[PDB]
């Protein structure tokens, strides 16, 4: 199965290699080519060229990785185009052992399917308390009623505990409650000046201990804190005391933008416009998948399919930008003129 | 031009030695296994039944095989046969018609009894084969006629003899007929371009079933069917490396040609390899159609000694090497040798001996060496017997163990087992080559894999594809790793051992050698997994299961052929190495060939099928049966060529009634036009009715119809005809059965007669059911034989059951002479047997009734057009513009 | 015994066929009435016909 | 009558597996299609293919 | 690509007629089993019998079901067990033109692809107010305020 | 016998050999001897929850 | 359910299952442990989680 | 195209399209001849194939 | 061409072998199954191998 994506890709990326006629085939190119696009004119009885010129001969030829690029996708996308049309045995010919792969397709494929199968750590994207839904002024002080120490939220990455003379007390809990942390990354500071009830500042002495786990940390060094041990801060002076915890980073098993290698770029090179027939393609195609048509995903996929499928897209649309193709699309107009920002953002929607 | 054949340097170019070719060895190879036989039953007390081991002529049996493409199952007419008579009464009025299928059907095989099954086996054959063959019709031209705008059919296409009938005929039924005639039209008629004719005409059903099937057939494979098959030649070319044409198959039909294909090609491996007994036969075929032609080449003599000045010259250890071959007695027994490794585990080594010819022991030594370097007792499969090995294991050790130069620390094991000690200032077992199969530890590949399953085979029975050496053919085309080390390890461990022991001097003999050595090997595996691999390679199944199998001493179906070799001999097949020249005719045509055997073979299995469930269908008919009676009934209706392909082994002198029923029993068939023919025939003749054999025959006395004439000319009536053929059976209340068994005792104590009288005298019916009988039909004019009006089914000479059984059709035809009471006799005129079935052979009909047999459709291809059966067309060597799958 | 009941189910399935009066009868079905009408006559020795 | 319907059914059905181009029929279908496309161009006087 | 499922639906229905065959009749059947089979143990190496009889000879052609079953699916099960593996060549195995399928097998699919690509009118499970949050007594009167009719 | 009828067997003789789940037929409160007005109060003896 | 591959996944099942019924394999999948006794409408409540 | 019977009809219509093609990528060997006139059909309507 | 799974261990075997003495690294005793090779370092400083 996954071969069968390593050859889909195989190709494409061989006909990308198809620049402009002036070239000399890379030996081991033509073989590959040859071999498929025989096999693909014998299952689709259309008249690929393994060296086109045309247009027409072009459009065949990239009809062609389209018609596989699907089919290694596993999408249907249906009477989209008066010109073109999808050939569904395209997979037939994909998962004949006679056609072969290279080592950089193999590679390529074998890690996505790889990570995509299992899980990892990973430093996440964003900051920890995101998704919170109450935040206070930074530096200003408060105690909730009964409470010796106060642990409170002030950003999306910080947090500043409030504590009285000689008070002393455990913070976890403020931090326990999103899902699945691995090893989050601190650092805590002393909060020098800070804003009283009233609004008159108040200094914090140098003396109050912050100790995980029993062990007493410094202020001002990353630690790494496992989210369960006891996170302990104590008031050993004689004044009122502010200090701000802040998660410079966690880990966590979700999947990220570098789950595959320069996967952004990729994405970008999908979601990019180039041209309305471009354009409007990979918008059609995607309204088959789990991905946006045409805008970015917030929050990075993490199923086989989804991150195959933007390879094999991602290629397909070098493969339109070296091939040229031109044809048409049911509810597609391409505007001839020169091609500005302008023109490109109105498109989207 | 020569592909791999380049040689590059001088070190390849040998002299020539001798050369073989497919049908070569193919011969020698029975030959020897024939020697084999006679050689130890002649020579020892043997007690079994005579045959004759003959060779039979591979060539000519081949070119019969070949000659099958040719002959065709459709013959094309431009008439239909009869299919219906009319025969005439006294009457003016009515007429009585006959199919006349049930006619010559009545007469085709010999008359049925409990006595003779084989008759009886035959006898449905030839009755099934015979539908078969009146139902393969094409109807190519026809004769159309013109009429009031029409164009119709003339009375000849039609199904019907009524030209008797004619000149009796009313003015008034005349002409409806003539209606009905001129009624038949050629359906499309006015249109010109059309193709085919469309008409009315009438025909036995039987019959027609077939023409239909087959009419569908010709419709339903064209282009595609063609297209794959070819395609799969086309793919096994590439496999086989074949040198392309520079031509194309267009797919082109001409408006005229309409194709008749008769076999596909991708053939089902297993009905080649179900046949029992088949391993020799198919394994020389695999010889005779693949292996191909070349030459045995010496090494250069400069490899061993070299001329450094006209005086001093070095000279090989092996001063022995200047040998000239041992006649053929011994030169044909290297032929063994390569014909055996060429041909993986189906081919094992024996040593042979002559208590004659003496030879000098040293032999011994060498051939202990080479042996183990040159054959595989791998443990993936082995080219020797369990026995072989342990001389050449004896061989080895009791040459490391002779010291001509100055002796080295022998320091032996407790085991007296050869080679247990450890030669060598460095000491190095020789326990290594020892001989274990299960690893091959000491010869060939003891650390290599040779058997490398890899890529799609176009056969299929056999993906794997043979490494000896782990040496792929590529290196010759291109190198994979230097010229100074191609060792592979053994041959590897050989040298060092050679060397801790005994002497380097012979040591670089085969240092220098090992290139050699490795060519010919590299060429061996070529000409194995790719030349050579066709149906009757063998499949990995029987492959792997060789070695174990032999360890254990199973019963492996494919007993591995043992040859019998020659000490000397290694010598001399280590210092040939084989470079094919040519690749035999015989190869661009095999796999139609291959097509013609398992389909021709699989018709047969179908045929012997049937016949096995007949005895329970009816095993009052063939109480003395066995299989062998059918299989042998069959085996004689068909084709001779594929009988001698199944006979090269001499198999069918073995073949114990269970292996037969096995076959019979097995499941895998190969499509071909007449198997889908025969198959459906065989289908119709299910009847038996169809056959024209019942188990219907009743005896109920009876009085002939003896008639008032009162108006003579009211005998227009149906000629009032009598007729011992039922309407319809007999309520069943009112029959006694009888059985084989129960008139049987009844006949032998004498009590039958008497029984039978007694209830006839009782108007009771008696049937004879549990056998068959062949039924007859005659027509009378008058008072028919005594011996037929009053005819028994069974003989009075014990009760002999069966017998033919008459059933006749007496018209009566009287005079204006004739008194009303004329007729009458004092005493009646009685008539016992009565038969059934249930199928309209002869039917008192009217006159312009005649004409409604037309009924049946009719497809006729019009004169224009030209059928071709493109079989023959599936040659290796053709390529088509439209790539397929 | 599922095999038994398979059997007579297809026999039955098989008369079923039996429309027409000239219909050329499924070769397939002629194979199974075939054996059926003669092994099944045989025991009980009445006439049944294809 | 019933006859004709089952016929007509059987056609269809067949026709059915027609999926692609160059795949391999079971030969019942080639069988069915064989006859009936015959008659049928024939009295039809269309060009239907297999 | 249904083609493919057809195909190994075919197989398994075929499988499931050797609860005893001596002598099949379904001629069809044989002739795509004993391709399907030669292809599937070509590219797989395993033995799977035409008539199997042991039990390793049955978990066998099980395992093959079981492969183009998954296959046919689109589904990687993974290792779930010590004795079975799924091979993923059994996909191009189905690719095969060469093996045919039963006009039963076809049209099943046809009929599955055929409706499950479309829509269609038809008759709802359940009651048209099953959704609601809020019900009321019946036979009881109730008029919201300021409403003649409720 | 034909596969129809192989497989018509092997489904009975498979399910009918074992259980599984299903949708009942009926209403669950069927088999039940005293039903309440609809939508009317009733508080049994000391319960607040009735 | 709506989608193709769900509701053919089904028929490939069930008729697996069928094949499943007819050849009585036997094998070990792991986290599976076969109870041999007979087999009970009870027995079978129990491995529905 | 050929095997269309497309092949003659394709050059046609990309002659008549002043289009230009061109067979192979194969070296070829260079003749060079000169005339005093009209030359010879095979060196004006020579096809670069066969 | 690697078939059975003791053929693919072997295989890996080797990667991780020739991976290790890449690495310049040598884990010692870590499996029952494994043992490395330093003789791999060997086979990596054939200028022959590509």
């Amino acid at each position: 199965m996954d071969t069968i994506a390593a050859r889909a890709l195989t190709v494409m990326r061989a006909c990308a290699t198809l620049q402009e006629a002036r070239i000399v085939l890379e030996a081991n190119v033509m073989e590959i080519l040859g071999i498929a696009i025989n096999r693909y004119n014998g299952l689709t009885l259309r008249g690929v060229t393994m060296r086109p010129t045309s247009l027409a001969q072009r459009n065949e030829m990239f009809f062609m990785c389209l018609d596989m690029m699907l089919s290694a996708a596993g999408i249907n996308v249906g009477p989209i185009s008066p010109d073109y049309t999808q050939h569904m045995a395209t997979i037939g010919v994909l998962a004949t052992p006679e056609i072969p792969f290279t080592t950089e397709a193999a590679n390529e494929i074998a890690r996505v399917t790889g990570e995509t199968s299992t899980w990892g750590p990973a430093r996440q994207p964003y900051g920890f308390f995101l998704e919170t839904e109450e935040t206070f002024q930074p530096g200003r002080w408060f105690m909730r009623a009964a409470q010796a120490a106060t642990a409170v939220v002030c950003g999306p990455d910080m947090i500043q505990v409030s504590l009285n003379a000689g008070a002393r007390g455990d913070v976890q809990q403020i931090f326990q409650g999103r899902n699945d942390p691995m090893m989050i990354y601190l650092v805590w500071r002393r909060i020098e000046n800070f804003a009283m009830a009233q609004g008159n500042s108040q200094q914090t002495q140098a003396g109050v201990t912050v100790s995980v786990g029993g062990v007493d940390m410094r202020a001002g060094r990353i630690i790494a804190w496992d989210g369960q041990a006891a996170l302990h801060v104590r008031n050993p002076t004689q004044q009122n005391a502010m200090v701000q915890i802040q998660v410079v980073f966690y880990i966590s098993m979700d999947k990220t933008l570098n789950q595959y290698p320069a996967l952004t770029a990729e994405i970008f090179n999908v979601y990019s416009f180039r041209d309305h027939t471009w354009h409007g393609l990979r918008t059609a195609i995607r309204n088959r998948t789990t991905l946006p048509n045409m805008l970015p995903p917030i929050f990075p996929p993490n199923d086989r399919d989804s991150i195959l499928t933007l390879l094999l897209l991602s290629t397909l649309a070098d493969v339109y930008t070296v091939l040229r193709p031109e044809f048409a699309m049911h509810g597609v107009n391409p505007m001839p003129g020169p091609l500005t920002a302008a023109i490109a953002r109105a498109a989207y929607v | 031009q020569r592909p791999e054949r380049i040689k590059t340097t001088p070190y390849l170019e040998g002299d020539v030695l001798s050369s073989d070719s497919g049908p070569l060895l193919s011969v020698f190879a029975l030959q020897e296994i024939m020697q084999k036989v006679r050689q130890v039953q002649a020579d020892y007390m043997t007690a079994t039944r005579e045959v004759d081991f003959t060779v039979p002529d591979v060539q000519q049996i081949l070119d019969d095989i070949k000659a099958l493409a040719a002959e065709q199952v459709y013959k094309i007419v431009k008439v239909p046969s009869t299919s219906f008579r009319h025969i005439v009464t006294q009457s003016r009025d009515r007429v009585l018609r006959v199919d006349t299928y049930y006619e010559e059907m009545s007469q085709v095989g010999d008359v049925i009894t409990e006595d003779e099954p084989e008759k009886f086996y035959s006898t449905i054959i030839k009755k099934v084969r015979f539908i078969r063959g009146k139902g393969s019709f094409i109807l190519h031209d026809i004769p159309a006629r013109d009429h009031r705008g029409m164009e119709v059919a003339e009375p000849e296409v039609l199904g019907v003899e009524f030209k008797n009938v004619l000149p009796v005929l009313t003015a008034e039924h005349r002409a409806m007929i003539q209606n009905a005639l001129d009624g038949s039209i050629i359906e499309n008629g006015n249109v010109a371009t059309r193709d085919v004719d469309v008409f009315i005409g009438a025909c036995s059903e039987p019959i027609y079933r077939i023409y239909n099937r087959l009419q569908g057939y010709i419709e339903a494979v064209q282009l595609q069917e063609l297209r794959n098959s070819i395609g799969w030649l086309e793919r096994l070319g590439q496999r086989k490396r074949i040198t392309y044409s520079q031509e194309v198959l267009t797919d082109f039909r001409r408006q005229d040609m309409i194709w008749v294909l008769a076999l596909q090609l991708p053939v089902n491996p297993q009905v080649v390899w179900d046949v029992p007994r088949s391993s020799i036969a198919n394994l020389i075929m695999n010889i005779a159609t693949c292996l191909p032609t070349g030459e045995y080449i010496a090494p250069n003599p400069r490899i061993s000694s070299i001329t450094l000045t006209q005086r001093i010259t070095t000279t090989g250890p092996f001063a022995i090497l200047t040998g000239s071959t041992p006649t053929a007695q011994q030169l044909n027994d290297v032929r063994k040798i390569y014909l055996a490794l060429m041909f993986p585990g189906q081919i094992i080594l024996d040593l042979k001996i002559d208590p004659g010819e003496r030879m000098d022991p040293a032999v011994r030594m060498v051939a202990g060496v080479v042996g183990h370097l040159l054959f595989t007792a791998g443990g993936r499969f082995t080219n020797l017997t369990q026995n072989m090995a342990r001389q050449l294991d004896i061989a080895l050790n009791d040459y490391l163990l002779y010291m001509y130069n100055t002796r080295v620390q022998v320091n032996y094991g407790p085991t007296g087992e050869p080679l247990d000690f450890q030669i060598g200032r460095n000491q190095y077992d020789c326990n290594v080559f020892r001989a274990d199969f299960a690893t091959g530890t000491g010869y060939n590949g003891w650390a290599t894999i040779d058997v490398e399953y890899r890529d799609p085979a176009p056969y299929v029975h056999a993906q794997r594809y043979i490494r000896y050496c782990g040496i792929d053919s590529r290196e010759l085309i291109n190198p994979t790793t230097y010229g100074i080390g191609m060792t592979y390890h053994c041959y590897n461990e050989m040298l060092r051992m050679l060397v801790a022991a005994g002497k380097d001097s012979e040591a670089a003999y085969f240092r220098s050698m090992l290139p050699f050595h490795m060519v010919r090997f590299a060429r061996i595996n070529q000409i194995i997994n790719e030349d050579l691999h066709s149906v009757f390679s063998l499949p990995d199944d029987m492959f792997n299961a060789l070695l174990p199998d032999l360890i254990a001493g199973a019963h492996q179906n494919a007993d591995p052929v043992v040859l019998d070799v020659s000490w000397i001999s290694l010598w001399f097949a280590f210092n040939r190495s084989f470079e094919p020249t040519h690749r035999n005719e015989m190869l661009e045509i095999a796999p139609l060939i291959e097509s013609v055997y398992a389909s021709e073979l699989s018709v047969m299995k179908v045929d012997m099928r049937h016949l096995s469930l007949m005895q329970r269908r009816f095993p009052d008919v063939l109480i003395q049966a066995r299989p062998s009676h059918f299989w042998k009934a069959v085996l004689n209706d068909s084709p001779e060529a594929v009988k001698a392909v199944m006979n090269l082994s001499h198999s069918h002198n073995f073949i114990n009634i269970r292996d037969m029923m096995r076959w019979v029993l097995l499941p895998s068939l190969q499509p071909s036009l007449k198997l889908v023919l025969e198959e459906e025939a065989w289908a119709a003749a299910n009847d038996f009715e169809d056959l024209m054999l019942t188990d219907q025959v009743y005896m109920h006395r009876d009085m002939l119809p003896e008639p008032r004439l009162d108006d003579i000319e009211r005998f227009r009536q149906e000629g009032f005809y009598y007729t011992n053929m039922l309407e319809a059976p007999p309520e069943i209340d009112r029959v006694v059965q009888y059985t084989y068994e129960i008139a049987r005792l009844q006949a032998n104590m004498g009590q039958f007669r008497a029984a039978l009288r007694r209830i006839m005298d009782d108007d009771d019916w008696v049937r004879f059911g549990g056998v068959l009988r062949t039924v007859r039909v005659k027509f009378f004019d008058a008072r028919p034989p005594d011996d037929i009006l009053q005819g028994l089914p069974f003989s009075y000479d014990t009760i002999k059951y069966a017998t033919e059984t008459t059933i006749f059709y007496l018209i009566y035809n009287v005079e204006f002479s004739n008194t009303p009471d004329s007729l009458v006799l004092i005493n009646p005129t009685y008539t016992m047997t009565k038969v059934f079935i249930n199928k309209r052979i002869v039917e008192r009909v009217r006159v312009g009734q005649i004409l409604a047999v037309l009924n049946r459709r009719f497809v006729a291809y019009k004169g224009k057009m030209r059928i071709m059966d493109i079989t023959q067309s599936l040659k290796m060597g053709t390529k088509l513009a439209a790539p397929t799958v």
